[PDB]
């Protein structure tokens, strides 16, 4: 069926350039436009332009006019896209979709989006620090305990608890970002009080982006 | 004085012609202050069919040898809000490009800036603003990102800078 | 062209009925579609044309209005639908309306954690306070050591509606050097809600 596949998220300095790929199938590529799109992370969607598969020529949004550079491959069913000059402003996802021939308007399928992280820090895996279960995390026959995952960059991490055999009550909070430009998040967990002695809790944290996987035990105090 | 534009291969005299209409594309994602923004179309040849001002050359972002209008400017699209539809510029008077055979076609730069001033006229009752700017071509192949045409079965490409650089209050 | 969307947020039970718009600048025919987005997912076209469904798309949503106003109508919200909601018309996106659950007010279980040895170690001190399960999503959370508030060294986060009972959750963080973690004894987070406060606290001397 009709898919729209692009490449992984990227990471970049300010003043950098990136191209992110959109590769298609399931359908006849010069048929339909490519429109790309972005949005800064919480905030909404934002059209950046369109291009002619089959010949190539572009209609950019007037903001990214002079920066953005769409072209394609037709003989590998690939869109591309290329921003310049990047700043923290253009940190977020980037997405290709599809729309019929000269239309902008029905966007049925989507590519999965790209992060890009624009920021002068440079790639960091967490600490991981131990959340301890204590008289001042407990509620009678509950418990609290966590992980903090603490100065990473950039985004994302992903934590389970007891190699995701732990799901029921785990609260993963969205990161921070810290004024040093590093990232720091929270996961926690409640749990039986009566287990603090007896069951081990460990949070798996794995960040792709440094390749770094951090298992820490969480011990009660 | 003319509008000197450098093509490439150098197209022969034989294939000078006359300009007998435009195909446009508006910039999307414009604030707009008061101020719209056409460059050569973004289109492809579909585009340039669908106008059916073409004659039998093969052209782009230029129509030569095609059909004129009987007395003004006339400018047609299939809807004038959406910006991936072309803008489709048929003149009541031709403009001659004149091809030197050295590796240039010329056209007289009076003229095509009262053309243009015509089609800025036209642009602004359309889309009720006030100022009309042209710029170049945003991209594309080299058909498309050039005035190019099929002129006795060889492909000739002309930068268009020129012809579209330029602003009407 | 312009959009204006309305109402950027609003909050509802499974089962009724929610109606979200969006106005253009001017006339546009039917030149217009709606997309759901979930938290971390790609945007899901619903509707275009002002009124067609997608195929599949189920018969809860409808769309309607023509020249300037639109309608996006979900006449029965079921839980799947608590999402965004954008319009987009030629290539202008809506600024987004996001559907909430609409649920009882429930307070917050409140605790603390002080830093980590191992953080210790390192220099930094970073004391972690969690709101725990509440209802609905404001909360004032202040930090006060040795009873001063803080107020420029802390950043929270708050989860999504859980998916089990609609309640929310918040972390937030006290970060402080070492050296000044080590110049003060007593480490608080107050959360207010509503007539009532709840202050979880320690001392640095025996955490
Ligand atoms: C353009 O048309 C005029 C008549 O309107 C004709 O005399 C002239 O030869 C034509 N020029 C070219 C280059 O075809
Ligand atoms: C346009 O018409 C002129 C005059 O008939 C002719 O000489 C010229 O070859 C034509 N242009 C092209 C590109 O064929």
């Amino acid at each position: 069926q009709v898919q729209l596949v692009q490449s992984g998220a990227e990471v970049k300095k300010p003043g950098a350039s990136v191209k992110v790929s959109c590769k298609t199938s399931g359908y006849t590529f010069t048929d339909f436009y490519m429109h790309w799109m972005r949005q800064a992370p919480g905030q909404g969607l934002e059209w950046m332009g369109w291009i002619n598969p089959t010949g190539g020529g572009v209609n950019y949004a007037h903001k990214f006019q002079g920066r953005v550079t769409m072209t394609r491959d037709t003989s590998i069913s690939t869109a591309y896209m290329e921003l310049s000059r990047l700043t923290s402003d253009d940190t977020g996802v980037y997405y290709c979709a599809r729309s019929p021939a000269r239309e902008l308007l029905p966007l049925d399928y989507w590519g999965q989006g790209t992060l890009v992280t624009v920021s002068s820090a440079s790639t960091k895996g967490p600490s991981v620090f131990p959340l301890a279960p204590s008289s001042k995390s407990t509620s009678g026959g509950t418990a609290a305990l966590g992980c903090l995952v603490k100065d990473y960059f950039p985004e994302p991490v992903t934590v389970s608890w007891n190699s995701g055999a732990l799901t029921s009550g785990v609260h993963t909070f969205p990161a921070v970002l810290q004024s040093s430009g590093l990232y720091s998040l929270s996961s926690v967990v409640t749990v039986p009080s009566s287990s603090l002695g007896t069951q081990t809790y460990i949070c798996n944290v794995n960040h792709k982006p440094s390749n770094t996987k951090v298992d820490k035990r969480v011990e009660p105090k | 004085d003319t509008i000197t534009l450098p093509c490439r291969p150098a197209p022969p005299p034989h294939c000078s012609s006359n300009i007998t209409g435009l195909i446009l594309t508006r910039q999307g994602g414009y604030s707009n202050a008061n101020t719209v923004i056409f460059r050569p179309s973004g289109g492809d040849w579909r585009d340039i069919a669908r106008c059916q001002i073409a004659g039998t050359v093969v052209s782009t972002q230029l129509f030569l040898n095609g059909s004129l209008a009987e007395e003004e400017v006339v400018i047609r699209s299939e809807d004038w809000r959406d910006n991936a539809k072309s803008i489709c510029v048929q003149l009541a008077t031709s403009v001659e490009i004149a091809c030197t055979g050295a590796g240039h076609c010329a056209i007289s730069r009076a003229k095509w800036a009262n053309t243009l001033k015509q089609i800025a006229s036209k642009l602004r009752e359309q889309y009720g603003a006030k100022t009309i700017i042209f710029k170049p071509s945003s991209g594309g192949d080299p058909e498309f990102v050039n005035h190019s045409f099929n002129c006795g079965g060889e492909f000739f490409y002309c930068a268009s800078t020129q012809l579209f650089a330029s602003t009407w209050f | 062209i312009q959009v204006t969307q309305s109402p950027s947020s609003l909050s509802a039970s499974v089962g009724d009925r929610v109606t979200i718009t969006c106005r253009a600048s001017q006339g546009i025919s039917n030149y217009l579609a709606w997309y759901q987005q979930k938290p971390g997912k790609v945007p899901k076209l619903l509707i275009y044309g002002a009124s067609t469904l997608q195929s599949g798309v189920p018969s809860r949503f409808s769309g309607s209005g023509s020249g300037t106003d639109f309608t996006l109508t979900i006449s029965s919200l079921q839980p799947e639908d608590f999402a965004t909601y954008y319009c987009q018309i030629y290539e202008t996106f809506g600024q987004g309306t996001k559907v909430d659950i609409k649920r009882t007010v429930a307070a917050p279980s409140v605790f603390i954690f002080p830093p980590s040895d191992e953080q210790l170690k390192s220099g930094t001190a970073s004391v972690v306070c969690l709101l725990n399960n509440f209802y609905p999503r404001e909360a004032k959370v202040q930090w006060k050591v040795d009873n001063a508030l803080q107020s420029g060294n802390s950043q929270e986060s708050v989860t999504e509606q859980d998916s089990k009972d609609s309640t929310y959750s918040l972390s937030s963080t006290l970060t402080l050097s070492k050296a000044d973690y080590e110049k003060h004894k007593v480490y608080a987070c107050e959360v207010t809600q509503g007539t009532t406060s709840v202050t979880k606290s320690f001392n640095r001397g025996e955490c």
